[PDB]
């Protein structure tokens, strides 16, 4: 469900704009002078630039650039509805187990083969445990079928985002994410309270 | 493509350590490619990113005692805070609810010279002008005989400590 | 410039000034929220109650403790106890006067973080400095040698000091104090009928624990004593008028700082706490510190609790150990007291923490610098 | 009749057959006792669990070591581990097979007594031998020179021998180890704000400290990298869902074993422990110590002690030797894999205690026909 | 009480069984409060009708799910306490820190007032919104949850093992009505 619904990308391009051309000529003379590009994990920490008199942060000075000059900047955080429900990880032992499955359904269909016959009446063995494996073959191929759907959507998003599978921690990805959309409501609040107070 | 604008500011800024991405790294399609940051650029910009992120008197002097026994005396004095000619009454008059071990053994401690009380006791005119160590030696000056006097308190204060401990040692044994 | 002490305990904020016996601010750290329909418009109608306000407007009031156990959890609430205790209480500029603070031993560090950055930008001071509540207790108690019990509402910490040496290495923290006893008698008062559930009704048990409580010499004599006959009973005044009678539980509810088992707590008592923070030190200052255990806090105020620490602890030392239990009158207040000693010293102006070297070395310095 | 090895050691008992490569039974020498009341009647409710039962129902349970430093202080505790370790987890007789025990040096003598009474009394055998952990580490190590430091969970002893012939009064020991690095995990770890103070949270600290820490190289350098980035920080599962992320105390904790001054002890590191036991001996053999370091114990099981190990040695040898730290990966079971030697060796079947020595001599023949 | 916002009175005690029997038949609980409160405030879909043993016949709309609400919200009748879903999370979280991937599995509901039908999927929601991620949230609501209590008396009694727990004639005129204390729980 989750790589069917992964499909759209972008949202994010006006602040990153900003935050670089704002954060380059903080960080001019310094190693990170003329950086084409910056971490979007790393804005939670937008926030712990302070200013000297440690009043305002850089977290409240875009905040403050945004309500002054560009008042469409700020409607950000609300395009951001599957950040907070995109941190968790779920892969590798599906496998282990489907062949871990293969195997032991594979074991009992032996050792069906290789009973003898029932000497007893209460000896139902034969007539049940045969229904079991035509049950279980039917559902192992219902989760081989959806595992291989699994993989092959696993794959098309492997083209379309053009990485192999090595890439993970997107539970870190997200969350810093999800914690910028909330110090962001914080800054836009805290300098609307700083300029009622002002008032 | 074409290098980012290297700005050279007069003040040095605080700024974000963050992890660069270099051209290098850069792909045909990323974001940072189609970047074009400098419509946001301002010279007020500027100016606002360089405003915004750029009785007691304790001498002492001491005219008889020396720097170490001034300390450890008013050490010992604040943590205590009784008034000194207070200290002298309950002393002369052996009150035993207030007066402990501790307490005693503190002050015999940090108990100066009998010449160097002897001295403070030469100069009782100047008393308020002296130091609050120095004030305190004054008024243990104001008794003579130090080191006899000392150790008849110090007996005296031990003895009810002596008694309560030896009594009940015998009628256990007995 | 008159310094301040402000010990932020975790039931009562105490504040004064320096220089002075008695510590002038002595008010309980809760901040009240009404839980009710409001319906006479104006009449100044506060959203939030600080203090001993708090304390009158309780039975409309849900009453929450910024402060568990040494560990401060809610913040914007601290800073509320630290705005009443600066601004209505003592009505003094906190940016004009230096501000000791005190802390439980083995705090976690961010709650030092949180309390460096506040005071030093909300209520932003010229200096301020975080300290060791049971060397505060050693210098009340006029000596230098000695081991400290400081039993608080949350934190009950035993600190061994020879010679003005502290031994970090047998620091011993127990989260066993005045609110786990307060919980304990209001999960025991429903014996006998008496329910008491909300956060109003957790007044009027630790109330009736200092009033009414003490601690027994001999647990079991004292339960067969008190089983037998009906003369330790003891009755009490509610505020509507109903009169209540407990017998046992006034001995029962400090029992378990002798025996923790009865809250479900793995760890020992206090006096194998004291024992084995003196068998932690070494050799040639044990019996310096057999003869002097010096108790603070008002956990220690119950009037048994000195011979029973005695006989405990003499039970567990050798037999040739001379046990003295300090234990002054003035033992609630005397951290506060020690505060007055320490801020009150002229080699400890050196000491400070000042704004300059906050704003050089971030709000990092607090561990560089303190114990 | 094949034989046993079972090192009972502080944290962990290895007890095997002979001749065998691995040990059979590796469990944890802890013993459980349930610190609740039992409301369900009946369902096998025993009053002790010893070994991986109690690791597995320790959320209700107080669990004690038998052994502390070496030293067994329980000794109905530790007869329950030798009847769990014989009957439980290798199902054999002791009346019908011989049994080799490890021991550390310098240990009290009634210990050695007791363990013999125990071992010829109650679980009595055909025969048993006692003997040194350093000498079954350096049969291990497949040479017949070399100086051992071997650290288990209590005991950190440095014994050289060379030839077969071990200098006695160059034997030093430490003790300090696995345990005292668990506590002051312990310590350390309520800093970032984690809390644990039962014995059941001391196996999730025991267990944070076998899968994340390690020694760092340079502790300065470390440190200073630790400060800076947090590249170096790493994260765990408790066993309730909770995520926890530390920092330098990786590091940190292990470092107590070259810097024994965090936990107070006056005494040096284990690598000057190592030199001045190399340098106490005869001066034709140290080059002949200089070269064959040999590591064994789990506590030396960390992936940045050998380079450290030869770093420290070497800046304190001379510089024209060579240092060489034989660190094998098989080091943590390798005591147990000496006495696979030595049970197999056939010189060594005149070197047992049997039952008639020890009814004719009572038990004083283990101080003379041991080491 | 909120049965009169709807022009039904009910004050005496013979009408408190039949607000009881309102209680137990056209009762439920909502999977989400505000979501089912703005379904019932927009179209008349919830409402349902009962009919009184004088004939009459009354029709009720949020008050279906208005009233188990309560458990879940003590703050409609003037409580302190919190909700139960929080109650049983604060019982987990007072316990050892081992035992808790245990307890989490194994949410035991009984009694009647567990019996309306969205009780378990509102309590799995609420304490998997509590609960680390990791967990596995499961609630164990049997359909015979009324009686089980009296079922698990019918466990115990029954049991070989409970004969030598119960607490005599003879022990009760030894130590008086008091060796109830020493005995029980
Ligand atoms: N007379 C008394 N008897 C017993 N306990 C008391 C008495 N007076 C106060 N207490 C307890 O002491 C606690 C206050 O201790 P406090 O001085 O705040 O220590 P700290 O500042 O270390 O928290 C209260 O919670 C109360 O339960
Ligand atoms: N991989 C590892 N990394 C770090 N420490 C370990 C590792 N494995 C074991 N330890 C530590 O070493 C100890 C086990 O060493 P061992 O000699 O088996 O102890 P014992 O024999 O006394 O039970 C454990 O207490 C554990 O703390
Ligand atoms: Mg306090
Ligand atoms: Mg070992």
């Amino acid at each position: 469900a989750a790589c069917e619904e992964l499909r759209k990308s972008e949202n994010f391009s006006s602040l990153l704009e900003l935050t670089l051309l704002v954060g380059n000529y903080m960080n001019a003379g310094s190693r990170n002078a003329g950086a084409f590009g910056f971490n979007i994990s790393f804005l939670c920490k937008l926030r712990d630039t302070k200013s000297a008199d440690q009043k305002m942060t850089l977290l409240h000075f875009l905040a403050e650039l945004c309500e002054n000059d560009h008042p469409e900047v700020l409607k950000f955080p609300d395009e951001l509805a599957h950040v907070e429900k995109a941190s968790r990880v779920s892969a590798e032992n599906l496998q282990k187990s489907l062949d871990q499955m293969k195997k032991q359904i594979a074991d009992v269909e032996r050792d069906v083969q290789n009973f003898p016959a029932a000497t007893d009446e209460k000896d139902k063995f034969v007539e049940k445990m045969t229904s079991f494996v035509k049950d279980a073959q039917e559902q192992y191929n219902k989760l081989r079928m959806m595992h291989s759907n699994m993989e092959t959507l696993y794959k098309e998003l492997g083209d379309y985002f053009v990485f192999d599978p090595k890439k993970l921690s997107v539970e870190e990805f997200f969350m810093d994410l999800h914690n910028f959309r909330n110090m962001f409501l914080q800054a836009v609040k805290e300098n609307q309270k700083r300029r009622e107070t002002e008032e | 493509l074409t290098p980012k604008k290297v700005y050279k500011p007069e003040v040095q800024l605080r700024r974000p350590n963050w992890s660069k991405f270099v051209a290098e790294d850069l792909s045909q399609d990323c974001f940072w490619t189609k970047v074009k940051e400098d419509r946001f650029e301002n010279n007020e910009l500027f100016a606002k990113l360089t405003l915004a992120f750029s009785q007691k008197k304790k001498v002492k002097e001491l005219k008889v005692l020396d720097s170490k026994t001034a300390q450890n005396l008013s050490i010992f004095l604040g943590s205590f805070r009784m008034p000194y000619q207070e200290i002298k009454n309950v002393i002369l008059e052996v009150n035993e609810a207030v007066l402990t071990e501790s307490m005693i053994q503190n002050l015999i401690k940090q108990m100066p010279e009998p010449e160097q009380l002897k001295m403070l006791s030469e100069l009782k005119e100047e008393y308020d002008d002296l130091a609050e160590s120095e004030q305190f030696g004054v008024v243990m000056g104001t008794v003579p005989r130090l080191r006899p006097r000392l150790n008849a308190i110090l007996f005296k204060l031990q003895f009810s400590e002596q008694v309560e401990n030896i009594k009940p040692e015998i009628v256990s044994v007995t | 410039t008159t310094a301040l002490v402000c010990d932020n305990g975790s039931g009562l904020v105490k504040a004064g000034f320096a220089g002075d016996d008695a510590p002038r601010a002595v008010f309980p750290s809760i901040v009240g929220r009404p839980r009710h329909q409001g319906v006479m418009v104006g009449m100044g109608q506060k959203d939030s109650y600080v203090g001993d306000e708090a304390q009158s407007k309780r039975g409309i009031l849900t009453l929450k403790y910024p402060i568990e156990h040494g560990i401060i959890t809610n913040w914007d609430d601290m800073e509320k106890i630290w705005h009443h205790t600066f601004y209505n209480e003592l009505r003094v500029a906190p940016e004009e006067h230096p501000t000791l603070l005190t802390e439980a031993p083995l705090n976690p560090k961010a709650n030092r973080e949180k309390m460096t950055q506040i005071m030093f930008e909300t209520f932003n001071v010229p200096a301020m400095y975080v300290a060791i509540q049971a060397v505060l207790s050693l210098y009340a108690s006029g000596r230098t040698t000695g081991i400290v019990l400081d039993s608080g509402d949350g934190v009950t910490h035993n600190v061994p000091i020879y010679e003005g040496y502290a031994l970090p290495h047998a620091i011993m923290r127990l989260d066993l104090a005045g609110r786990d006893l307060t919980d304990y008698l209001m999960k025991i008062l429903t014996e006998r009928g008496y329910s008491f559930v909300t956060t109003a009704e957790r007044e009027i048990v630790r109330d009736i624990k200092e009033k009414l409580c003490y601690v027994a010499l001999d647990f079991e004599n004292e339960m067969a004593t008190a089983a037998s006959s009906s003369s330790l009973e003891k009755s009490y005044e509610l505020p509507d008028g109903q009169v209540i009678t407990i017998g046992n539980e006034r001995f029962r509810c400090p029992e378990t700082l002798f025996q923790p088992s009865f809250i479900g707590m793995e760890s020992a008592g206090i006096h194998e706490t004291t024992y084995n923070s003196i068998m932690k030190c070494d050799i040639d200052i044990r019996k310096d510190l057999y003869a002097n255990n010096v108790m603070s806090g008002g956990t220690t105020m119950y009037p048994g609790i000195a011979d029973r620490m005695q006989k405990e602890i003499t039970a567990l030392a050798p037999s040739t150990m001379k046990i003295k239990i300090i234990a002054p009158p003035e033992r609630k207040y005397s951290v506060w007291i020690g505060g007055s000693i320490l801020a009150s010293l002229s080699t400890f102006q050196q000491m400070w923490i000042t704004k300059q070297e906050y704003d050089e070395a971030g709000p990092s310095i607090v561990h560089r610098k303190c114990f």
